[PDB]
């Protein structure tokens, strides 16, 4: 298939970008050092919040890292007026180059989760391991979800500017806002208006933020306290069961890619 | 019978950038398309490579459709500027077009050898020159036998040595029986391995065809230049008797500038009186023949 | 040391009841006959300064409207204005102006001692060192010390081992401290008000009291200090701008640079509805003194609301109801009166500072500004700390600023 | 003076940067909503902009001249310059002035709609303080800034690619901004045997945003050494810039 | 008076010779052409007349000075190869920036965006431009004050034959005033008919230095006869057989002779004297091709 030959180049033209590795070998230590923190402490719903935070900052990086320069890069580079001159379709050197740069995210996360998951039984003695792999099997299912959400935004971003320079300002926009702002301007709005703007539609605002629906599906089983949620204790106002929460992340990649599939065919 | 257009005029934002060209090429002819860097000569160039759409008109390349795949695995494009993937390699690089366009695994390293880059296979492209990227460029060009090569300017940033040996492997294809389309700018040179030039200005196609043909169909003088003649004073009115204007720049730098309508007796006067040193016989080139017909449409 | 038939008193009521003259008088006196002595407001009865000037020895006297004048300065011999023997159960001290360098009420083995409304100006020249008690209180049972006004005295009203006893309403200004507390097991003190004074309320190894609705304006380094007091009751008190100082003895304190309560091995006591204001320190928690009810207070304007160099966790909410915190940016969805995050006062950069002082100089780095948000976004470096579930979001101490 | 005629170019270069004018706008917002919550909600406020000046000033600073000099040699107008009456001194020194006071610019764009936000959103602030601490600290946030510009030229000069150049700028600044004081706590609350805290206020002396926050908070030394010590991080850092310039 | 005298230069960068021997002699008005490879043959005997690099074991002496004196370089126009300038800038911006450097006139950038054919995208962004858009900025910038010496580093590139032949108008306009200059390009073929003097030179040395006519005479090159039925192509194929020369028969009824031009005054006489010459074409061999001999010369 042909989908599969240009998923063979991207995957292996990432694994030789040395900002990748660099930024992957650092979602594997860092998550060893939380679960290192967490077992000499102990707590359990401390050390899965945590985690999913730390995939909040770095997941959405490494895809954004990827794939910024997936279209514009190689427009401006001359290889995309090439490649459309071969046997192929825009719908196929896209849905493509998706699966290449997805089957890195999905490795690098798997081995972030998977030495994280090797520093808890070889440390904290007497943990469940079937609770330890179902926990751990959910962060590793969920973060590659997570992951090619911002890959399909990276690739939303990259057909429709028509400079490299102009995507890296918008990357880092989008970075900006679905991280570390909208978690932010949620909470200046319940701050100011002391929750009294409105008691029914501001749990559906976590829905239009997929860090917020990732965070909110890893802390399912594990809630403990009120401030290991902070934002996220809104969830539980929310009536929408588990199952829907899937697939609403599920439904965040195909509206982004059919969105980056339909700006590209007009390119 | 490789391209056939006919009848195109491609209208985009009701401009009507190309209009009403008629370019049949053979099937073992080497066109030069010599066109601006504007929209006359780059929208005809998309319209053979079947990504852009033919409004008024149809294209038909190799018999067929111009998108279809049966007939893009027998194109070759070389574009115009190509940094390919930095991070790859040069042997990964040219086995990824190779599992693209159907050729079998076997031909790069046949290609990387056949172009002179084989001391540079298995390096990185960003450890590249221009004129080592415009060899691979060539290389997944010729890949799995093309019946259609499309060279956007293929001799930028390449050495002499090389540029005389990509004509001799344009050469080679030739024979072979592979059409082959030239759009470039560095016109002085391409004259001598082009078979017909197709100068389109504005729009229009204004002239196409042979050299023969573009020399017959346009006045131009030859260039004949006796420098060290025997007499000169004479000589100044030996040649316009038949209207060639015997202008001269030192003791002997009799520049002729002749009218090619006269060529039997202009040269019965040169060598049948008056002895020459070293006569240059300089034939019409075809920038001022690409001079004339861009002047003569404005 | 004449006595106080020596005087000329002249009888208003024939039921021991005596009223002296406007006219100065000379020396001390002694009260030996139960005798419920009135004075004219000129009585002046000046002392030469040396000598408890009104000894009582007698059960039963009511002294009323006395004006007295420069007594000793003797702390040895206790050269007291007043001194009450233990003999002389339920005396009645009403309605007296004191000035002089020693003890104003020395009272000492004493059943139902009544002070009552007394003005006890106590120096102006001595170093706050050798000025005497305003109200001293030694081991007295069922005494009655209400509304008087000390000013400028040594540690205020001392009090030691004295068991029931209540003190309601009494203005206590330019002390050193405001109210001494010395093995005071079972006992009371409501509506006082202490002004600047170099600790306002001394609490030390009394058990079972009760202090409540009390005030303190403007007083220096220690707003409420509470040493080893057991199943107490802090209820409804005003504790304002607690600033830096010292105060000058530093004998069984130190210095400090404010600290509106100091919780020292204090076990088990209630601390509810109380008011924290303007202070360098909100709240000082030693280690020692744990898993106590503290619930309800108001932590408004320190500059820094609790000190808890510990890393053990501390709930602060009985029965589901915090304490409302000024610097609390929470919400309130499902409308009650609780916020829905919990608060934690205190990071751990926050207890570096304790800790080491030298960071003081890295306070304002932006690393200090991601190290406190990263605890804010990785919970498994946050050391368990003085959080409260629920706190509140209105004051609860509306009433406590009239 | 030709040190003038390449300045020119850098502030009509520099002032037409789409990534500086979104940050240089961000840095205005940010010192405007500190202000907000400083006087609705003057020392616990200057405090809070020294440490968001200490966060975008050196950002600021490496954005406009980390491509300074490999960003004209990958573009070929270096080689064309030093064909033209110029030495490689004034290249360097006309870049310093023409990045300096785009920066020079920047904070009183920066800090002067802060100033505005508190002398008339306190209505009482008593204005002769603050005409001599906000002086103190616009002049303080340069030197900070020419730090920085002077760090970006090192960089500058000594890679040849401009992808190289950005991985450098970004790590001088997460060292000298937020890597370098964590490993001096880290030398505070894991060493106390063998850490002499004596040496730390001497130790404060080597971090340029270190010696920004004192000047801001205002100790051993007076502050007049600190003065002459952000001036020589600045002089030094710039004959460092010449030495590497000189060997292309 | 020669312009750039290169006396003897041998540069090296360790133990390499990277040039060797090199000896140069522009003249006054002399259009030369330094032709080779890409490599560090014939790119640093380009920086060597600039002020660039020095001599290991020689001197260079342009315009009768030092390379790097201040009046030389206010005289020195330089157009480098595969510049891109500072994109943010105008066009007409950049231009008075560099005219306040070289100590130009500013009435003289208007001058020169109207000589370049740069007057309808003055005022607009350097990234809105073309490539061969920036090649007229590039060569208005080499124009500036009155230079007497120009290296124009490949100036051709991307540049339509209009603006090509433009370009060479304006060499013969500026070589007659008295401005010499040196041409680096690599596209032999049109450069041929405006280079006074050639330069190819090897990897190391200098290999030949002289004109055109000069190279033709000591390179021994055949000359491109090339004739269309004089009489018959298969009648006359044969003669030049027994008589010794090479003539291939090539296209059809054509005749193509490729005569060792040291006889090709009378190996015409006898073509003309027996038949019309009504469609030939005698080619000189280029310089495309003495280009290619003389690195078979060496290498
Ligand atoms: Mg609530």
């Amino acid at each position: 298939n042909q989908v599969w030959n240009i998923a063979r180049k991207e995957l292996s033209d990432g694994l030789r970008n040395r900002w990748l590795l660099a930024i992957s070998l650092l979602f594997a230590v860092l998550a060893v050092g939380i679960a290192w923190l967490g077992a000499a402490a102990s707590s359990i719903p401390a050390t899965i919040a945590s985690l999913a935070s730390l995939a909040t900052f770095l997941m959405p990086l490494i895809a954004l890292l990827l794939a910024y320069d997936a279209i514009v890069g190689e427009d401006e580079g001359g290889t995309l007026m090439l490649l459309l001159t071969y046997p192929l379709g825009r719908g196929q050197i896209l849905l493509g180059k998706f699966v290449g740069h997805g089957l890195i995210l999905a490795l690098a996360v798997l081995i972030g989760f998977g030495c994280a998951a090797l520093a808890i039984a070889l440390l904290v003695e007497g943990v469940e391991l079937g609770m330890l792999f179902w926990a751990f099997g959910r962060f590793m299912i969920s973060s590659t979800l997570l992951g090619w959400v911002f890959l399909a935004f990276a690739y939303v971003l990259s057909g429709k500017v028509n400079e490299k320079s102009s995507a890296a300002g918008l990357a880092l926009g989008v970075w900006f806002l679905f991280v570390l702002v909208f978690d932010l301007v949620l909470l200046a709005l319940l701050v100011l208006s002391e929750g009294k703007f409105n008691p029914e539609l501001l749990p559906w605002l976590l829905l239009l933020n997929p860090t917020d629906i990732y965070r909110l599906i890893n802390l399912s089983g594990f809630e403990g306290s009120g401030s290991a949620m902070g934002v996220l204790s809104l969830g539980a106002d929310l009536p929408v069961p588990a199952a829907v929460l899937w697939l609403c992340l599920l439904a965040w990649i195909g509206v982004s890619l059919l969105l980056a599939y339909a700006i590209f065919r007009r390119r | 019978n490789a391209v056939e257009i006919q009848g195109v005029s491609q209208r985009y934002g009701s401009m009507t950038v190309l209009h009403d060209l008629n370019l049949n090429l053979g099937e073992g002819e080497v066109l030069g398309l010599f066109g601006h860097n504007g929209a006359g000569k780059t929208t005809s160039m998309k319209l053979i490579l079947g990504l852009l759409s033919p409004s008024e008109g149809q294209v038909k390349v190799l018999g067929r459709a111009p998108n279809d795949p049966q007939v893009r695995r027998q194109l070759g494009y070389l574009p115009e500027n190509v940094t390919f993937y930095p991070q790859l390699s040069g042997r990964e690089t040219l086995r990824h077009f190779a599992r693209l366009k159907g050729a079998a695994l076997t031909q790069v390293d046949e290609l990387l050898e056949q172009v002179g880059l084989a001391h540079a296979a298995d390096r990185r492209v960003k450890t590249y020159s221009k004129g080592m990227r415009q060899r691979l460029g060539l290389a997944q060009a010729l890949l799995g036998e093309p019946r259609l090569l499309l060279l956007d300017e293929p001799t930028v940033g390449l050495d002499p040595i090389a540029t005389q040996d990509l004509y001799l492997l344009i050469d080679r294809l030739r024979q072979r029986g592979t059409s082959i389309i030239l759009c470039s700018h560095v016109l002085p040179g391409v004259e001598a391995h082009i078979n017909r030039a197709a100068i389109l200005a504005k729009g229009c196609l204004q002239a196409v065809g042979s050299l023969s043909q573009l020399r017959a169909e346009a006045g131009l003088p030859v260039r004949i230049r006796a420098s060290g003649i025997s007499e000169r004073d004479s000589w100044l009115q030996r040649w316009t008797d038949a209207g060639h204007s015997a202008r001269g720049l030192s003791e002997s730098s009799i520049e002729v500038v002749a009218v090619n309508g006269h060529k039997l007796v202009l040269l019965r006067q040169l060598l049948g009186e008056g002895e020459p040193e070293d006569i240059e016989i300089h034939q019409p080139s075809l920038e001022d023949l690409y001079r004339y017909y861009m002047e003569r449409a404005g | 040391a004449p006595q106080s038939i020596t005087t000329l008193p002249l009888q208003p009521d024939g039921e021991n009841r005596w009223r002296l003259p406007a006219g100065e008088y000379q020396g001390q006196f002694t009260i030996e006959q139960p005798m419920q002595l009135r004075c004219e407001p000129g009585a002046v009865i000046q002392s030469q300064g040396q000598g408890s000037s009104l000894l009582i020895s007698a059960p039963d006297v009511l002294v009323e409207g006395c004006t007295l004048y420069e007594w000793g300065s003797d702390l040895t011999a206790m050269d007291s204005a007043v001194f009450i023997l233990p003999a002389a159960e339920r005396a009645q001290i009403s309605n007296n102006r004191m000035r002089g360098p020693g003890f104003g009420v020395f009272v000492d083995g004493t059943r139902d001692v009544q002070v009552i409304g007394n003005e006890i100006d106590g120096d102006a020249g001595v170093r706050s060192q050798d000025r005497g008690n305003g109200i001293h209180l030694f081991a007295v049972s069922g005494a009655r010390v209400l509304h008087n006004h000390v000013r400028n005295a040594r540690d205020g009203i001392y009090i030691d081992t004295s068991n029931g006893n209540h003190l309601e309403g009494n203005v206590i200004e330019d002390v050193r401290y405001g109210v001494h507390y010395m093995f005071a097991n079972e006992n009371s003190l409501i509506d006082n008000v202490t002004r600047r004074t170099r600790t306002g309320y001394a609490l030390m190894q009394s058990r079972k009291l009760t202090v409540t609705g009390n005030r303190s304006e403007q007083d220096q380094n220690y707003g409420i200090l509470m040493n080893y007091i057991t199943y107490s009751t802090i209820t409804g008190n005003f504790v304002s701008d607690v600033q830096r100082g010292d105060t000058g003895g530093d004998s069984m304190i130190s210095g400090g640079e404010g600290k509106a309560l100091f919780i020292y091995n204090s076990l088990f006591n209630t601390i509810e509805n109380n008011h924290f204001e303007k202070s360098s320190l909100g709240i000082h928690l030693t280690a020692g003194s744990e898993d106590n009810r503290i619930s309800g207070n108001a932590f408004v304007g320190n500059q820094q609301q609790v000190k808890y160099v510990a890393s053990r966790t501390q709930e602060w909410s009985v029965d589901g109801r915090g304490n409302y915190w000024s610097d609390y940016l929470g919400w309130d969805r499902n409308n009650d009166g609780l916020g829905d995050i919990a608060y934690e006062p205190n990071d751990n950069v926050d207890r570096l500072l304790w800790l080491y002082p030298q960071v003081r100089l890295l306070m304002n780095s932006p690393s200090i500004e991601v190290l406190r948000w990263v605890q804010r976004a990785f919970p498994v470096i946050k050391s368990p700390g003085v959080q409260d579930s629920h706190p509140l979001m209105k004051l609860p101490t509306e009433k406590l600023l009239t």
